[PDB]
């Protein structure tokens, strides 16, 4: 099992404060992806925010190469899925779960026997850098992304707990949008991704 | 310098260290007992809950079956207390 | 100069001139922003602070209540500290923190008082509601109709 | 022996798991550079 | 006491307002056995009394 | 009757071993050092049937 | 129909003048251990029992230390029935601790970070106009 003292994580994520506190959960959860045990780490990021959690473990994050919460890349902030296809890159990695749990011991051997700090290994692949890749990376924090929850109640037109209410009371997006569709599992592959 | 901004510089100054090396704040210190809830605030937790059918308590069955690895314990203290027939 | 670069838990004491001075030569292409800096781990350097809890705790707290505070990097350049974030509001509240008597003082809120505890039914201690901003919203005569579009929209899918 | 006695103890923090609750109040700082260094990402510092 | 089908009773307004009935004690002999009525069938008899217990 | 009563008070005299000096924990000290417990003044017959609920 | 007393021997001088407000407020308890949950979150049940808790306990104490309109035997009777809360009395005696809610909201050990919830935060100290609702209790700000 995964046992790590850090998260990483991106600075949209991190937060706009520079003094976080933060709680460390040993074996809180299973992860996203690979359904093994990490450590949970939960934050603030801010004064008004969703007061986040890290979805993957550190193993899933060192391979694709991002944040262990947003789930884009430590380098630009992309997706995935922009990444790859912009240097012509493709991951090997099976999509069936019990080929998957063998590539998971194969790569745990990996670290564990090698330097294992590094990307390198992925990296190594596609190394080159891409003006297309430069051109569309945030220069600046994303912070809308961090915004509260809408409120299922105020959809529902009946918000009992007035102003205090902590979540959204906003329009959410029209279900119709393609960009509603997104899945975890989808992002990380780098699969149909419709934000890509 | 204004003697204006050293006067509130002395303001934050004394208000800082006052704080900081406050006596509650020593190393040896250790905060109060928890001291006894009113007796209804068990009383409406366990009529609530009942026998865990209700759909929104779902997330406390893991907690109801995990405390079974102390039940010979509660059992135990339980009869060790029993009044005696002198007692009302 | 003697002192090797991949180097951890020197033994001895190394002077100034022996431990500072440049690595020389060119700097190569091949490496990106993350690959340069100086990471520990996949994203950064982390390293153990030992920072005095209530001087921590009360510039955090200062950044929520405001936004401005006082840079906690150790070493940037080592030549004048200054605030973070909206600069702005660090000058003009003459640098306060939460833990002090205010500068801004006025435009509080109005709620009930009854603190008597003998009429039942009309005791409210700290319970007390402010008087203007009162419960049962809900957003609009049309968005409502919006909003059951949506939820008869979800309806066609499954 | 260290090495090993510390792995001995794990192994045997097994045979007796609910002896006692644990005791945990070792909260720590970590001072962090966050690598991906920009004027507006951490607010203006360059440390978190 | 109770059939197998009768779900526990709750205390709460069953036995809540209930005066209970009188226990088993002895009348003890008031003239002579004076130093020890005052206190006999109390819980633990002495315990707010410095004098004879050390404290709670 | 009598004798197979002296039988196990014989036994349990004299297979009597001292105390192994065993290091002091506290069970339920450790429990409300904890957030998730808190404590309360009942009565023992409340306490009773909350204990039979709990355990069915 | 009142409370059985746990204390057999007759009670002191001033009990017939505080027991038409005193049973009242034990009424006002029994509807409230009592009202459905349905309508309301997980934690907000538990909010009017706290509520009416301090009020017992905050009437006791207006009568014995403003009032004085019992004795010290009266206000130590109703300590040992359950009428009022000792210990709750007892910050209230403190200096800046005199309209608390709970001893949950200053227990540090019920905490995460071990501080006391935003309920013990100055309304003047957090300058933006959140207003608050504490969880552990229902305050919107004691001192
Ligand atoms: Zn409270
Ligand atoms: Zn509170
Ligand atoms: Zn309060």
């Amino acid at each position: 099992w995964e046992d790590a003292d850090f998260p990483i994580l991106c600075q949209t994520c991190l937060g706009e404060n520079p003094y976080i506190r933060m709680t460390k959960e040993k074996y809180g959860k299973e992860c996203k992806i690979c359904a093994r045990p990490f450590t949970v780490f939960r934050w603030c990021p801010g004064v008004r925010m969703r007061f986040k959690k890290t979805e993957v473990c550190q193993t899933c994050s060192k391979l694709k190469n991002v944040c262990q919460t947003c789930l884009l890349d430590l380098e630009y902030g992309l997706p995935i899925q922009v990444r790859d296809a912009g240097l012509s890159f493709k991951d090997d990695m099976p999509k069936s779960d019990v080929n998957k749990e063998y590539y998971t011991q194969n790569m745990e051997r990996e670290i564990s026997n090698s330097d294992g700090t590094r990307p390198v290994g992925m990296l190594g692949k596609a190394t080159s850098t891409s003006d297309m890749l430069l051109k569309l990376a945030r220069t600046t924090p994303y912070y809308k992304r961090n915004r509260p929850h809408i409120c299922s109640f105020w959809v529902k037109g009946e918000c009992k707990r007035g102003e205090e209410c902590p979540y959204r009371h906003e329009k959410p997006t029209d279900p119709d949008d393609p960009l509603a569709d997104q899945n975890i599992k989808d992002r990380y592959y780098g699969i149909n991704d419709p934000v890509a | 310098m204004s003697e204006e901004k050293l006067q509130e510089k002395a303001r934050k100054w004394q208000q800082l260290q006052a704080k900081r090396y406050a006596e509650k704040r020593k190393f040896g210190f250790v905060d109060a007992q928890k001291e006894d809830m009113p007796p209804e605030h068990v009383r409406k937790i366990i009529r609530d809950h009942g026998d865990m059918t209700n759909r929104k308590f779902r997330h406390d069955k893991r907690v109801y079956l995990g405390a079974l690895k102390y039940m010979p314990h509660a059992v135990l203290k339980l009869l060790e207390n029993m009044p005696m027939p002198w007692e009302q | 100069v003697h002192l090797d670069p991949a180097v951890k838990e020197v033994q001895y004491n190394p002077t100034y001139e022996t431990m500072f001075a440049p690595e020389f030569g060119p700097e190569n292409p091949f490496r990106t922003q993350q690959m340069a800096a100086p990471r520990n781990m996949l994203s950064g350097y982390a390293e153990p602070a030992h920072i005095n809890d209530f001087m921590f705790e009360q510039q955090r707290r200062t950044f929520a209540t405001y936004g401005y505070a006082l840079d906690p990097s150790l070493d940037n350049h080592q030549v004048s500290a200054k605030y973070i974030g909206s600069v702005e509001e660090a000058e003009k509240n003459q640098g306060l923190t939460v833990f002090e008597t205010g500068q801004k003082k006025t435009e509080k809120r109005k709620k009930f008082k009854e603190n008597d505890a003998s009429n039942i039914d009309g005791f409210l201690g700290p319970w007390a509601k402010y008087v203007d901003e009162k419960d049962v919203a809900k957003p609009s005569e049309e968005e409502q109709k919006e909003l059951d579009e949506i939820t008869a929209k979800r309806q066609k899918k499954g | 022996r260290v090495a090993l006695e510390k792995s001995v103890s794990q192994k045997v923090a097994a045979a007796m798991p609910v002896r006692a609750a644990d005791k945990l109040a070792p909260a720590q700082y970590i001072r962090y550079t966050p690598s991906q260094q920009g004027v507006a990402f951490n607010s203006g510092a360059k440390q978190r | 006491p109770f059939d197998d089908e009768e779900p526990p009773l709750d205390y709460a307004d069953n036995i809540l307002d209930v005066e209970p009935l009188e226990a088993i004690q002895l009348e003890l002999d008031p003239e002579e056995d004076a130093p020890v009525l005052d206190w006999f069938y109390d819980h633990q008899p002495l315990r707010d009394s410095r004098k004879y217990v050390n404290g709670s | 009757s009598y004798q197979k009563l002296l039988k196990y008070y014989v036994l349990n005299a004299l297979k009597h071993r001292p105390p192994k000096a065993q290091k002091k924990r506290y069970l339920f000290r450790s429990f409300k050092a904890t957030k998730f417990f808190q404590s309360t003044k009942l009565d023992w017959v409340e306490v009773g049937l909350q204990v039979c609920r709990q355990g069915y | 129909m009142p409370k059985v007393k746990r204390s057999r021997k007759a009670p002191p001088d001033g009990w017939e003048l505080i027991e038409p407000t005193l049973d009242e407020l034990d009424q006002k308890m029994r509807e409230a251990e009592t009202e459905p949950h349905e309508g309301k979150r997980k934690v907000e049940s538990l909010w009017p029992i706290f509520r009416i808790h301090h009020q017992k306990t905050r009437y006791i104490f207006d009568l014995f230390y403003k009032r004085k309109a019992i004795s010290r035997e009266l206000y130590e009777y109703c300590i040992k029935e359950g009428y009022a809360d000792k210990n709750l009395i007892a910050k209230w005696k403190k200096q800046g601790y005199e309209n608390l809610c709970c001893l949950r909201c200053i227990q540090t050990r019920d905490t995460n970070f071990g501080t006391n919830c935003i309920c013990r935060v100055p309304k003047s100290k957090l300058e933006v106009g959140r207003i608050i609702e504490c969880t552990h209790c229902g305050c919107r700000g004691c001192s």
